[PDB]
């Protein structure tokens, strides 16, 4: 009925052949005739649930149910831009004789990630270049390329012919400042990857440099961003409007992603059921087939968001998501403090 | 000044933070956003074919050929996208970074070679 | 000096006020707009960035009746903080539970 | 009361020139009690109308039957008994053109009233005695309930 | 000239993968399969290894040494 | 030599400063019969107007075109705030013109919704196209605003469209 | 003029009265400055408006004296006296402001206009 039509309008975003309908969130007070949309903290608490679908080092997948898009988008935006990390800001260069330009070499070093925990360090004040034990970490890279004394005659391969031909992030060595050495045990502060190729050298070429690492947010530069990518997708809810049986099931299974549709022979006759809608990639190839277009509805549940966070390895992914929620709590508190001062 | 290799030359009007840029489900956000209005008067259908061929090629691992009077047909490239889980036409469902809610229209998203001009 | 409140007219009518929030972007404004638009009293709430270059958001709250508009804005910030506190606790409990099952 | 006009209408066509839009359909209707033809745009997503449906259409100057024309602003949140509790669909719009029938050169009585509901147009055409109380630049509520 | 340390759009570290990718190609591995083994699932990351031209080796032949 | 004093070409007198490209398409898409909006979406789009001297104007939100199964406004209603943003604005612009795509019959009850009527700064019919919002026409709203209410009222409206039209199109796609 | 100043509670008289009011307003000290050809053009337009009112009034019950019963019928071609005064003033000001200002550099404008 009309009540059914409104329920879909407020609960499902429907993907269509030419456009996506019901895109806007409409659950605000007075927008509907029979529904109360005023904020209820008790209702939000009861409905909200976070489920960890998968967690592996450097990747976390979790589902937030009952949260709104605006709150969810903030978490993704905070993770990408407002969670702090440590990265090289100033490179002091002595004796750089490599082909790579010093400005290019400085940029490459800034991009390399550091395993130091940002919460321990503090933001450097404007200027104040010298820095302190609390606000900075110092790394020294010194590599000189030399011919291998014992080498084969052909020496076609550079690796056999030269020693230290390639500068790798393993070469960078932490220089402790003040009490940092005691606070951080050996190996806690190191470049995360260990294999990134900073530069390539030939015999007689040397790179000597000192790098200062400072706390920063992603908004200032992308080098400070802690996540390779943070994104959210609404949960797919494919529904077959009419029962589909026979060879049609095989084509319907082909139209969708590999595991979403499973065809079962209930009476020795193939019948199609939706088993794992989460796997659907929404290629919308069903619309290409004229007969099946009317037998299926492609929709996304609006309030169920599957969040995927892949870290750069600077800090564990679960910690990053917890830090992002705390940063939003901080932004609200800063404004509340200003209101107290005004009145 | 950046040009697209199809005779469309543009100046960089705005530099936006990554958070404000629209994002597809895979998490790819666009490096460059190009106005749809350029194609109808210019009639550069070739650029539209090049995005589809490049998207198919990167996923396949193959380099497609757009040689004059020949080249990869649209029909073959579309089949490769379907195998890799993407829409044959290359239009992708995206969500808005600024508002957090899905954009009403599917947005064509793909890789295209851009050359920075000396000026 | 992050928040400057500009009243709509010389008469300083409280019901319509624009809050200029410094060092802010869509992340706080869009989340706050949703929380303060779930208040029945707020007739109109919207945020506008004056220019992409300046990091300031102007948030305009127009109340239904005599409410000063500071009260709806303050309530919205309080609600956002409570929503964040609940999500953090629920997320941490779920993450700990998952690790325990893995072990 | 604050009622201008009220009659039962039968739907006679749904789209004369094809489905130009998704949400909106151009309903051509005819009334039983009076000889009134009606052109009406409705949002057929929220309210679906079929080719045989019969509905009751009231046009009112005020949504509160006590005849208080006090409309400084309309508050959706506020809940009081009103006329809309008896009706399924309600629109707010402005009468913007009253126009005479051109199709007879003498002794004519048919009038056209045009109302625009934010761009959803209505033409109500009939005898002048039934369209009484319409005036240009006046604001009216359409109300509409389907009948079994 | 040298492999970019981070993917331009996504921001994944792709500097570590260049040496492995060259080795996988030296073996029978196909270019698509080699990228799959490295774990470059998204198209943005795959193009960086697939479209990279290694000129550092050629330029160094003319370097002083 | 000021732009406000030179909004019309001396050759024919047709307007030269007027909406182009994406400003024109955002407006045509906003003012189509299918564009319907909830209170939050309406408030955000109207909010873009309040900058650069519009900060000191109290916005008037028109009563929603749809009201009972669900409360919804129309795009034609949101475009009309560009013409009269506040209740103390004195502009009451009027236009009645055939749009491109006019079916030739039914002046305002055309099948294609291509006859524009604006009463008291409120679009009652039609979708805005190059004819009503673009350069080269004396049937432009900006031209009627210049001729009947002044250079300042026309320029204020054109600035408001350059804020509203981009925000709808970027979010719509 | 009719929409911006729609006058409810006004006489809404028409036909003979419209032409009489127009001629009285035209001959009031001002309008003498206006070129004679312009004044004739206003009279031709006003004569046309008066003719249109008569045809509609005859088709749908001519007002006996302004007392017909379906009062909606009066809205069919409604021109009220305040509207007639506003229309004639707006037309005089629009014409007077349309005059080329002395010192307009008329020749230079024409040369640029031909070139574009």
């Amino acid at each position: 009925a009309a009540s059914q039509a409104v329920e879909e309008m407020r609960s499902r975003v429907v993907l269509g052949e030419f456009g996506v309908r019901n895109v806007h969130t409409t659950d605000f007070p007075g927008n509907y005739s029979g529904y109360d949309d005023a904020w209820d903290q008790d209702r939000f608490e009861k409905n909200f649930r976070v489920d960890v679908v998968h967690m592996d080092e450097n990747s976390l997948e979790f589902d937030m149910v009952g949260i709104d898009a605006a709150i969810a988008n903030a978490f993704r935006r905070i993770l990408l831009a407002e969670v702090p990390t440590m990265a090289v800001e100033k490179v002091l260069v002595y004796n750089n004789t490599s082909i790579v330009q010093d400005e290019i070499l400085a940029h490459r070093l800034g991009l390399i990630p550091i395993h130091a925990d940002p919460r321990l360090f503090e933001y450097r004040n404007q200027g104040d270049e010298e820095g302190t034990e609390i606000d900075t970490l110092q790394f020294r890279l010194q590599v000189r390329c030399t011919r291998n004394p014992h080498a084969a005659k052909d020496s076609s391969d550079p690796n056999e012919l030269y020693v230290n031909h390639k500068v790798y992030t393993r070469h960078m060595t932490w220089i402790p400042l003040g009490n940092q050495a005691d606070l951080f045990p050996e190996g806690t502060i190191r470049p995360v990857h260990d294999d990134i190729l900073i530069a390539q050298l030939r015999p007689g070429q040397e790179i000597d440099l000192l790098m200062h690492c400072v706390k920063g947010i992603g908004k200032d530069h992308a080098k400070f961003s802690p996540v390779a990518t943070a994104s959210y997708r609404l949960l797919p809810d494919i529904t077959l409007l009419e029962p589909v049986e026979g060879e049609a099931a095989e084509e319907l299974s082909r139209c969708f992603s590999p595991g979403v549709i499973e065809v079962q022979e209930v009476q020795g006759k193939k019948v199609a059921r939706v088993a794992n809608p989460r796997l659907d990639t929404f290629s919308r190839e069903i619309f290409r087939n004229e007969k099946l277009k009317k037998v299926v509805r492609l929709a996304r549940v609006r309030d169920h968001y599957i969040f995927s966070v892949e870290s750069t390895g600077v800090l564990p992914p679960d910690v990053l998501v917890s830090e992002a929620i705390k940063v939003l709590m901080g932004k609200c508190r800063r404004f509340l403090d200003e209101l107290d001062a005004v009145q | 000044k950046f040009s697209s290799r199809h005779g469309q030359k543009g100046v960089c009007g705005l530099i936006v933070p990554q958070e404000d840029m629209p994002f597809c489900d895979s998490g790819i956000c666009p490096d460059i956003i190009m106005n749809p209005h350029g194609f109808p008067s210019r009639m550069t259908v070739g650029k539209l074919i090049e995005l589809l061929a490049g998207k198919a090629g990167v996923l396949d691992g193959r380099f497609h050929y757009g040689t004059a009077f020949g080249g990869s047909k649209v029909k073959d490239v579309c089949e490769d996208l379907v195998r890799h889980g993407y829409n044959y036409l290359g239009k992708d469902y995206v969500t808005s970074g600024i508002t957090g809610e899905p954009l009403e229209a599917y947005i064509y998203f793909g890789p295209v070679y851009y050359q920075k001009l000396k000026h | 000096k992050t928040a400057l409140e500009m009243v709509q007219a010389a008469g300083t009518d409280r019901h319509c006020v624009t809050f200029v929030l410094h060092e802010e972007d869509h992340t706080l404004g869009n989340s706050l707009r949703y929380m303060i638009m779930k208040n029945p009293e707020v007739e109109f709430c919207g945020y506008t960035t004056t220019h992409p270059s300046e990091s300031k958001i102007n948030l305009r709250i127009q109340t239904r009746g005599t409410l000063p508009a500071v009260e709806p804005f303050q309530r919205g910030l309080n609600e956002l903080m409570n929503v964040c506190q609940h999500v953090l606790d629920k997320f941490e409990a779920s993450i700990k539970d998952y690790k325990d099952q893995k072990a | 009361a604050g009622i201008l006009f009220e009659d039962i209408f039968d739907v006679k066509d749904i789209d004369p020139e094809g489905k130009k839009f998704d949400r909106v359909s151009r309903l051509h209707c005819e009334s039983e009690s009076f000889k009134m033809d009606l052109i009406l745009d409705v949002n057929i997503q929220i309210y679906p109308v079929d080719l045989g449906d019969k509905f009751r259409l009231v046009i009112a100057s005020t949504l509160y039957e006590d005849g208080t024309l006090d409309d400084g602003e309309y508050n959706p949140t506020d809940d009081r008994p009103s006329r809309a509790d008896q009706f399924e669909y309600v629109m707010y719009g402005k009468v913007y053109r009253i126009e005479g029938d051109e199709t007879s050169t003498e002794a004519a009585t048919r009038l056209s009233a045009y109302v625009s509901y934010g761009g959803l147009l209505m033409r109500l055409q009939g005898d002048a005695n039934n369209l009484h109380g319409f005036e240009v630049d006046s604001r009216v509520y359409l109300l509409m309930k389907k009948l079994a | 000239m040298i492999i970019p340390v981070r993917c331009f759009t996504c921001g994944k570290i792709v500097g570590n993968k260049w040496e492995a990718y060259l080795g996988l190609l030296q073996a029978e591995y196909t270019e698509g399969d080699a990228l799959d083994a490295l774990g470059l699932k998204r198209y943005c990351c795959r193009r960086m290894l697939l479209a990279h031209v290694d000129l550092i080796e050629k330029l160094l032949n003319y370097a002083p040494l | 030599m000021g732009t406000k004093a030179n909004l019309v070409t001396p050759r024919n007198g047709e307007p030269l400063i007027a909406a182009i490209q994406d400003f024109l398409t955002g407006a045509y898409l906003l003012t189509l019969k299918d564009t319907f909006f909830d209170r939050a979406k309406a408030c955000q789009i109207i909010a873009s107007i309040l900058v650069g001297k519009d900060e000191k104007i109290k916005v008037r939100l028109p009563p929603p075109t749809i009201l009972k199964p669900v409360t919804l406004w129309t795009g034609k209603q949101i475009f009309s705030v560009i013409l009269r943003p506040s209740d103390d604005n004195p502009v009451r612009a009027n236009l009645r013109t055939k749009g491109k795509q006019y079916c030739g019959k039914g002046e305002d009850l055309c099948a294609n919704d291509s006859y524009v009527t604006i009463q008291n700064s409120e679009l009652m019919s039609g979708s805005m196209d190059k004819g009503t919002l673009g350069s080269g026409s004396k049937n432009n709203i900006f031209y009627i605003l210049l001729r009947d209410w002044g250079q300042n009222e026309a320029a204020d409206a054109m600035s408001r469209l350059a804020r509203l039209a981009p925000v709808y199109l970027s979010n719509r796609g | 003029i009719k929409a911006v100043f729609p006058c409810p509670s006004e006489p809404a008289l028409s036909k003979n009265e419209l032409i009489l009011t127009t001629e009285s307003i035209m001959k009031k000290s001002e309008f003498l400055c206006c070129q004679d050809s312009f004044l004739q053009e206003i009279k031709k337009f006003i004569k046309g408006v008066s003719e249109k009112i008569k045809k509609t009034r005859d088709k749908y019950g001519i007002n006996d004296n302004g007392t017909t019963e379906p009062r909606v019928l009066y809205q069919l071609d409604r021109i009220t006296p305040t509207q007639v005064e506003k229309f004639l003033e707006t037309c005089r000001d629009k014409y007077m402001r349309a005059q080329m200002e002395p010192g307009s550099a008329v020749g230079a404008l024409c040369a640029q206009s031909i070139g574009e």
